[PDB]
């Protein structure tokens, strides 16, 4: 099909752009709510081996505050991404001086490339995303409260205020869908804001581990 | 003050004084004048006693009656202009305007005449010629009346337009010489729409109105100013006005402009900041859509392509497809899209050349550029890849062949492409490549490297290199090779260097900071801008 | 949830493990709250 | 406060569980002091407003002065503060109590 | 139309030689890292 997969691509791009905005990167307002029509006009509306084919809709966006912090969001065509297909991405990453990228796979990316991916983590931090997940923004669901990522200074302020070691906080594991949405690694604390029926608003903190 | 009342037979204060000067009894004469030829109703004269005896003088309700009957007449004439038959109501309003131009000289009734004249979509010739002779009558005219004035008055319309163009040029110059040097916001950062939504473009649209002739004359005036003063912002203003009018659904202006489709697709390209293969081939088909005998369309296309935004977008596209060719390892001769991008850049650059020569043709671009200059840039990029791989493998080459320097210092297209390649390697934050290509930057053909656009772009790209600006060798080489050869002569280069230093003075080494302070001291005969920048640097640094 | 013209906001799933795996840990906490409240206050009995 | 409530409590459920019964306390005061809710009262509304404002500060769940503790205290008593303001108004204290 | 000769000048020959050198270094780096 052509219209259906075009719709899938448009939805995926919208979700990715919302993700980038919530991660603190500079995303313009118009590109954050562009409808299907302008997407078709800009990219082609004929992705059945036509103009709006993948690797043409990749996006590079810089941080809001520091212009030297950018991030790529690639779009492999092969349903099963292999070691070479990510080594080309790594080389493409190396020419510029940026270290963060996102991969949107279509099917289960191969485990050997997973090991290669995790091996190069300290130099270049980059992670994958199944295209099925990105069809919906989970942070919009009614069950999901507002997650906020803390800086080091406010985490230290919190620990000093409640006189508790960081070990004693509640936990959120690194594989959590919201944790992967926010790209948060081990050792970070997330502030969670909830509406409470007995107090009105309750703020709790989760530690990534 | 009370002139023009005598024409209709209703005497004003002048004839009043003339008659009462040689009159012995003013009481009976004034009573009859306020009674006989006054309001011919028993109601008003019978109301005079009560209103007199109230203590409030009758002047008050007389003036109130005059003003409110004025307002009622104006509102009813407005309604009539939108009620009944169009031709009949227009003829009645024409009669009313003809009989009100006798009283047009009355400020208390000037609103009546002006509103009724606004009510007429097309004022006759003689009445317009009368009103435009007076400053306040001309200025109080409605938008339709001003449109009628400008439709057949070329010089006055140009005089009206000129200050707006002056404001546009002043804003553009202030933005180009902005102290705030960053990549987050620059001259080319804002979208084309908000620039078209800016006060200059929308105001020019309002003065143009819905007239094709006014829009064409504005384009011709911008073209003449751009040809004479050699300022390229007029082309940008023309393109912005055309696209704003098209987006305002002014189809009458869309069809009369032969470059409508090309300018629309180019506006799309500028909005996306990317001349993609689909849009590139669309623009190529537009370029091949020009017929023989109508080659002035080619000149208009070149002028449209002459915008700094359009030129920057086309050059960035050419450079990035050059890096794509290097990445896929394709020789320059095998890329036809590269040829199309070079042709578009050639048209954009030679807009002024072919307009001044009055030849409406594509200038010949030599094959030497493509065959020889581009492989040098690709060799530099391949050496970059080689150095990176060797860094990951178990010294960076900075030698510059004489051929590349010759082409850069002799070819304007090569000059622009090399300048933007230097910008692209600067945004990569690679000191070795900048030091390697600095000898090429030392001398450039056409002095494009010392232009305001490239000076601002280079300062913005170098702003990210504050850390590297802590090494005195790098800054000293970058200044003496490129900046110091023009800054004593060209004021713009000096201003840009001073602004970059102001933005990044903490990072400059103390010896290098002193050297830049004493070598770049303001000169007496230059502008006040350099003195202001140096004073600001001195105030902030200490 | 990814189907066209299906509300992605209010479409709960009544299954604890599926809710957890799809929407995180705070979402499964809230879902557990609502499920327990329903199973308790079904017969009219109220628990603080 | 109304805007905050309408997102805290969707579905328009007025019933809520809170520590003190304000309506019953008002009734008890009326019966103790023989208000006679027929004559005008000597209650300056500004007294009510500033009394409520001062009373809010005295009900502390999270004690402290740094911004974290102040924010936590503001949240922990948000619903009770909203309810207390919504009953001990200036108009209600003059037209209803 | 522009006259584009098919003969290779020193620029294109140098570009192709650097291409081949880069390819050799790329295969060497692939052998190094893919281990």
């Amino acid at each position: 099909d052509d219209e259906e997969e075009t719709y899938r691509l448009w939805k995926i791009r919208k979700t990715i752009m919302q993700l980038c905005h919530d991660r603190g990167y500079l995303v313009t307002q118009d590109e954050l709510d562009q409808t299907l029509e302008e997407f078709k006009a800009q990219f082609g509306d004929k992705p059945s081996e036509g103009r709006p084919r993948r690797t043409d809709l990749t996006v590079l966006v810089a941080h809001n505050d520091d212009p030297t912090d950018q991030m790529f969001v690639f779009f492999p065509e092969e349903p099963k991404v292999g070691i070479k297909t990510i080594k080309v991405y790594c080389q493409r990453m190396q020419e510029e001086n940026i270290t963060r990228a996102l991969i949107v796979v279509q099917q289960g990316m191969t485990p050997s490339a997973k090991q290669s991916l995790v091996d190069m983590a300290p130099k270049y931090i980059l992670e994958q995303f199944l295209q099925q997940e990105l069809l919906i923004n989970i942070t919009e669901h009614e069950l999901v409260p507002e997650h906020v990522v803390m800086t080091k200074e406010e985490v230290t302020e919190l620990l000093a205020r409640y006189k508790l070691r960081e070990n004693q906080l509640p936990r959120i594991q690194a594989g959590d869908p919201v944790a992967r949405y926010f790209g948060i690694k081990r050792g970070q604390v997330v502030k969670i804001i909830r509406p409470s029926e007995t107090a009105g608003r309750y703020i709790t903190y989760r530690l990534v581990q | 003050m009370f002139a023009g009342l005598q024409d209709l037979g209703v005497a004003n204060g002048e004839d009043l004084k003339e008659t009462l000067t040689n009159c012995t009894e003013p009481l009976k004469a004034i009573e009859q004048f306020q009674t006989e030829n006054g309001v011919l109703l028993p109601s008003l004269q019978s109301a005079l006693p009560f209103l007199d005896l109230h203590g409030t003088p009758r002047l008050e309700f007389h003036q109130s009656v005059f003003d409110e009957l004025r307002d009622k007449l104006l509102e009813r004439v407005s309604a009539i202009a939108s009620e009944g038959k169009a031709e009949e109501r227009y003829k009645k309003l024409e009669d009313l305007l003809e009989k009100s131009f006798s009283l047009v000289k009355m400020p208390s009734l000037q609103p009546v005449v002006m509103c009724v004249m606004k009510h007429l979509p097309k004022v006759p010739e003689k009445k317009l010629k009368l009103v435009m002779a007076d400053k306040e009558l001309y200025r109080a005219c409605a938008v339709e009346v001003k449109r009628q004035i400008w439709q057949d008055n070329q010089a006055l319309f140009g005089d009206e337009v000129s200050p707006l163009l002056k404001q546009y040029i002043l804003e553009k110059e202030s933005a180009l010489f902005s102290t705030e040097l960053s990549v987050l916001h620059n001259f080319f950062s804002p979208s084309p729409k908000t620039r078209r939504q800016g006060e200059v473009v929308q105001r020019l649209t309002r003065m143009v109105g819905k007239n094709v002739k006014l829009y064409d004359m504005v384009l011709q005036f911008l073209r003449t100013l751009f040809l004479r003063t050699r300022n390229v912002h007029y082309c940008t203003l023309r393109a912005e006005l055309l696209m704003s009018l098209h987006d305002l659904d002014v189809g009458e202006i869309c069809t009369v402009d032969p470059c409508h489709k090309f300018t629309w697709c180019l506006d799309a390209c500028i909005r996306e900041r990317f001349v993609d293969s689909k849009r590139a081939r669309e623009l190529q088909g537009f370029l091949d859509g020009v017929k023989k005998g109508q080659e002035q369309v080619l000149g208009d296309l070149s002028m449209i392509l002459c915008d700094p935004f359009a030129i920057n977008t086309l050059a960035l596209s050419t450079v990035r497809h050059l890096q794509e060719l290097v990445g896929q390892e394709t020789l320059p001769r095998d890329s036809p899209d590269l040829l199309l991008l070079l042709r578009l850049l050639a048209l954009g650059q030679g807009a002024w050349d072919m307009i001044d020569s009055q030849v409406f043709k594509e200038p010949k671009m030599e094959v030497e550029l493509i065959t020889r200059f581009l492989p040098m840039l690709m060799s530099f990029l391949v050496d970059d890849y080689t150095f990176n791989v060797d860094q990951k493998l178990p010294s960076y080459p900075n030698t510059l062949p004489e051929s590349f320097t010759k082409f850069l210092q002799e070819q304007r297209m090569a000059c622009e492409v090399g300048l933007y390649y230097v910008l692209h390697i600067t945004k990569q934050r690679n000191k070795n490549a900048l030091l390697r290509l600095l000898p090429g930057l030392v001398e450039t053909f056409g002095d494009l490297a010392f232009g305001d656009i490239f000076l601002h772009l280079l300062t913005g790209n170098l702003a990210l290199l504050a850390d590297e600006f802590a090494l005195e060798d790098f800054c000293s080489s970058l200044f003496d090779g490129f900046f110091l050869t023009a800054s004593p002569r060209k004021e713009n280069v000096h201003r840009h260097a001073l602004r970059l230093l102001i933005h990044l003075h903490p990072r400059v080494a103390p010896s290098k900071l002193e050297a830049l302070q004493k070598a770049l001291e303001p000169t007496g005969q230059s502008g006040e801008a350099v003195k202001e920048l140096y004073s600001q640097l001195g105030e902030k640094l200490e | 949830l990814s189907e066209k013209d299906v509300d992605p906001v209010r479409t709960t799933s009544n299954d604890i493990v599926e809710i957890f795996t799809v929407l995180g840990i705070e979402a499964v906490r809230k879902a557990l709250e609502r499920e327990l409240y329903h199973v308790i206050s079904f017969d009219g009995s109220y628990v603080n | 406060d109304r805007e905050v409530l309408r997102v805290i409590f969707p579905t328009g459920d007025s019933k809520v569980v809170l520590p003190c019964n304000l309506l019953r306390m008002i009734w008890n005061a009326q019966k103790i002091f023989h208000i006679n809710p027929r004559l005008p009262s000597d209650l300056h509304p500004i007294k009510v407003v500033e009394g409520v404002k001062e009373l809010s500060k005295k009900l502390v769940i999270v004690n402290g002065d740094d911004p974290l503790s102040r924010q936590a205290q503001e949240n922990a008593t948000l619903l009770f503060n909203i309810h207390l303001r919504s009953t001990l108004c200036s108009r209600r204290m003059a037209e209803e109590f | 139309m522009l006259v584009i000769p098919p003969g290779l000048s020193e620029e294109e020959e140098a570009l192709q030689k650097k291409f081949n050198k880069l390819k050799k270094k790329k295969k060497a780096l692939l052998a190094l890292k893919k281990q």
